């Protein structure tokens, strides 16, 4: 009946080119139970029309979700993903690192 | 035990709420309600599996509601009953993909008016002495007449004990006035015994008709006795004559 | 939906095997063949079922052809209690097909062995001394057909088979009556129901 | 391999103090999702999530919608039953997951069937490989096992897995031929990130591949190096392709000592590559 | 296509 903490990756659909349209993804995986809060942020502000994949899970029963939005990376804009889950004493904030 | 159904007989005036109850076989997880009429034979009304209604496409679009609140009880209800709802409603159940087993059914006659209900008259017709001389057997014939609706069960009682050997009862009652909607029913039965058994004046023969009609707790304003569920009998003693 | 077809009626001699055919050319692989029967004012009664192999039980044996497109229910020794409507039903292994859908079935009539036919028509008097009477056509052989009357005032029962265990004796019978003044037992069933060698006392 | 698989994943989450649980179903062919159902919707219906399934007529959608709704109410029953088996209270939220389906070969013939259940994230009960028997995790699961055995559910499941599952999977594979028989090889490349005046990170990237199965390995002097390596989980790009990378920390020079090896279906032969600097 | 069953535990 034990619980599993989410793994978080924040990444672009394509290699980031500043000024070119792209997709920003926050992939949460490996967590249990399924109630989870996931937001994409631009310079600390919630991005509005964020979408997510349908709830699914892995062979070890842990869930995964892709949250995604269209965006245009720039030199200085800071994008991050905020995740809250029952396994977290503080919500995690994972910054987007275009090299990762 | 098998599938339990109640009431077995219901004769009720149109406009009432009708409730039929079913208990599936213990441990069975699927339950079906079927209706049987002359026109269409057996028809599935609803199928539950694991308490969840799976198929209710056969349910009438109005006045009919089926429920399964727990794994060992289900109801079929008819909100205002109408005479066209008259039929036999069968409950069946099954344990998974084992065989489906049926209950004994609830026979519902929804009647236009309680004043239409009549208990039978019963008459026993003594064996013909021509038959006695020709075959050394003696056939008694019971006739139940003038009853409505057609919920009757005929039995023969010799010297106080119910008999089965040597009995043949009509499977269905016939109509006395086959055209009219007023029509009562009639039913016949035969009991055939040895001539020597009939010729003993010590032997007592009784034809008994159980009639399902009104409840003692039904309203009644007519002069004649309330035509309640009741037994009507006719009798005859043997004769050395 | 119903996938089976059967002959609407069939007759069988008491003590003889009853072979009840059934076609189900569109049967699927996940679908069993079930056989039920219904007497009169009784709930359907499970008889037998099978998938691919032929099957037997206390009541019947079930033969399913190799291509599964037809089958036969076999009552190896029909008794009078076997007279009933027999339904052949396909039942699938999921929710779309888990219920039974009843078709026309086969009305099976088990004809008793009448070794010594003695057809006669007798008049029976009411015991209550009401001067009422009935007419009884009896002891005829099982190949006799009792037709109804076209007169709504004359009542004629279907044929009824009586098993008199006190003498291990079986007999057919039909009852007629009518308030009509010209009604008499001489003419009660003379309605082409009786052959000329019927006994009229 | 030239084989294929179809899978349904059900999640039911009970809601204490309230009404019906939340029920969600998703269906996949291999690593491509094609349907979904969500009890939370206004009027819930099975919905297409891939182009090649929109061809199905409304009989398909009505039938599957009804299947999901019946499953949702049944899962509600199962959740309160399991709460009873474990003597848990009415206050907490609990989860019942189901996953089932079929693996077939290049010939379209069945290789394996699956139907298993988890409760609160833990293996609860599973249909064995013979498709005729069950493996229970604990004694509560054995209560469930006796129910499933009495009702002969294993034979129903074997019918589905040898029947509708394989037939509909073959239909799907033919209808989405281009999208499901494809194997997109990974576009691959190495990057360099100096972390000190002698330390660096050497990252091998696989992008745009399908299906998700892939293996990346770091080899120091052609010899399996598995020491201070970082390997992230394979992740969805969102365009139905996948991404993965693996990193190794490396001192001073000697970057050319290290090689990344990429094994994937769509590749004719495995790929070996090193940091090509500029 | 999903299994046309509503199995209960």
């Amino acid at each position: 009946m034990i619980q599993r903490t989410p793994k978080i990756q924040v990444y672009s659909r394509h290699p980031a080119e500043n000024g070119k349209s792209n997709f920003l993804n926050c992939y949460v995986s490996g967590f249990h139970p399924s109630d989870i809060e996931v937001d994409l942020l631009k310079n600390g502000e919630r991005i509005e029309k964020v979408e997510h994949s349908d709830l699914s899970f892995s062979k070890d029963w842990s869930f995964y979700l892709l949250y995604y939005t269209e965006f245009t990376p720039t030199e200085k804009d800071e994008y991050a993903c905020r995740v809250n889950h029952v396994t977290l004493s503080q919500p995690k904030i994972v910054k987007w690192d275009r090299d990762m | 035990a098998g599938v339990i159904q109640s009431p077995r007989h219901e004769v009720t005036e149109m406009g009432q709420e009708v409730t039929l109850r079913c208990k599936p076989i213990s441990g069975h997880n699927s339950l079906f309600w079927y209706r049987q009429t002359m026109m269409r034979g057996l028809e599935l009304l609803i199928y539950f599996n694991n308490n969840v209604p799976i198929d209710d496409s056969g349910m009438p679009e109005d006045r009919f509601s089926a429920k399964m609140p727990n794994a060992s009880f289900s109801t079929l209800k008819i909100q205002p009953s109408e005479p066209r709802d008259s039929a036999v409603y069968f409950c069946a159940s099954s344990l998974g993909i084992d065989a489906i087993y049926f209950g004994e059914g609830s026979w519902l006659t929804v009647v236009e008016d309680l004043k239409n209900v009549f208990p039978p008259e019963v008459a026993v017709f003594e064996p013909s002495e021509a038959e006695i001389s020709h075959t050394q057997k003696a056939t008694l014939v019971c006739l139940a007449t003038g009853f409505y609706p057609d919920h009757v069960e005929l039995s023969w009682w010799v010297n106080g004990k119910e008999v089965h050997s040597g009995v043949c009862t009509d499977p269905q009652p016939l109509k006395e006035q086959p055209a009219l909607n007023d029509s009562r029913y009639a039913l016949s039965s035969r009991l055939r015994v040895s001539a020597t058994f009939w010729q003993n004046p010590r032997n007592h023969f009784r034809c008994q008709v159980q009639f399902y009609g009104l409840s003692e707790n039904d309203e009644w304003t007519q002069d004649r006795a309330k035509p309640v569920t009741q037994i009507v009998s006719a009798e005859a003693w043997g004769r050395a004559d | 939906d119903a996938k089976t077809t059967q002959p609407p009626s069939m007759d069988c001699a008491e003590g003889r095997a009853a072979n009840l055919p059934c076609n189900h050319s569109t049967i699927s692989g996940n679908e069993y063949v079930y056989w039920y029967r219904q007497i009169h004012s009784q709930g359907p009664q499970y008889i037998i079922h099978g998938l691919k192999n032929n099957e037997t039980n206390e009541m019947a044996s079930l033969i399913i052809t190799e291509d599964r497109k037809s089958s036969t229910l076999i009552l190896p020794h029909a008794t009078l209690r076997d007279t009933a409507v027999y339904y052949c039903i396909v039942r699938g292994l999921n929710n779309a097909g888990n219920m039974l859908t009843f078709g026309g079935g086969t009305r099976l009539m088990v004809k008793p062995d009448i070794q010594n036919p003695d057809p006669a028509v007798y008049q029976l008097r009411d015991s209550k001394s009401s001067d009422k009477s009935v007419c009884l056509f009896t002891d005829f052989d099982s190949q006799t057909n009792v037709s109804q009357s076209k007169d709504s005032d004359v009542y004629i029962t279907d044929k009824c088979v009586l098993d008199m265990r006190s003498m291990d004796f079986k007999s057919n019978s039909a009852v007629a009556w009518s308030n009509k003044s010209d009604f008499a037992c001489a003419n009660a069933f003379n309605n082409s129901i009786i052959p000329e060698d019927t006994f009229f006392p | 391999g030239g084989s294929h698989s179809m899978r349904y994943f059900y999640t039911s989450v009970s809601r204490p103090g309230r009404g019906e649980p939340r029920f969600i179903s998703v269906g996949y062919v291999d690593d491509t999702q094609f349907v979904r159902f969500d009890s939370d919707a206004a009027s819930p219906r099975e919905e297409p999530r891939a182009p090649w399934i929109e061809q199905e007529g409304p009989e398909y959608w009505d039938r599957n919608t009804q299947i999901y709704k019946a499953q949702a109410q049944t899962d509600r029953e199962s959740l309160r039953n399991l709460r009873g088996y474990y003597n848990q209270s009415e206050a907490g939220s609990h989860t019942l997951q189901s996953m089932y389906g079929c693996d077939v070969g290049p010939d379209g013939r069945l290789l394996r069937g699956h139907n298993q259940y988890a409760y609160d994230g833990k293996d609860y009960i599973a249909l064995n490989e013979d498709l005729r028997s069950w493996t229970a995790a604990d004694t509560a699961a054995q209560i469930s096992q006796r129910k499933l055995e009495a009702a002969r559910v294993a034979e129903q499941l074997r019918a589905y897995l040898e029947g509708e599952c394989v037939e509909w999977l073959r239909r799907y594979l033919e209808n989405g031929k281009d999208k499901l028989e494809r194997a997109d090889p990974p576009k691959t490349h190495v990057t360099h990130h100096p972390i000190s005046d002698h330390e660096a990170t050497l990252r091998c990237w696989a992008l745009g591949f399908y299906p998700a199965e892939i293996t990346l390995t770091w080899q120091r002097d052609g010899e399996d190096q598995t020491q201070d390596t970082e390997l992230v989980e394979t992740r969805p790009a969102g365009d139905r392709t996948f991404q993965k990378w693996t990193a190794v920390v490396v001192p001073s020079g000697e970057e050319q000592r290290y090689t990344c090896h990429v094994q994937h279906e769509g590749l004719p032969k495995p790929l070996t590559l090193r940091w090509e600097p500029s | 296509t999903p299994q046309d069953l509503n199995t209960m535990l």
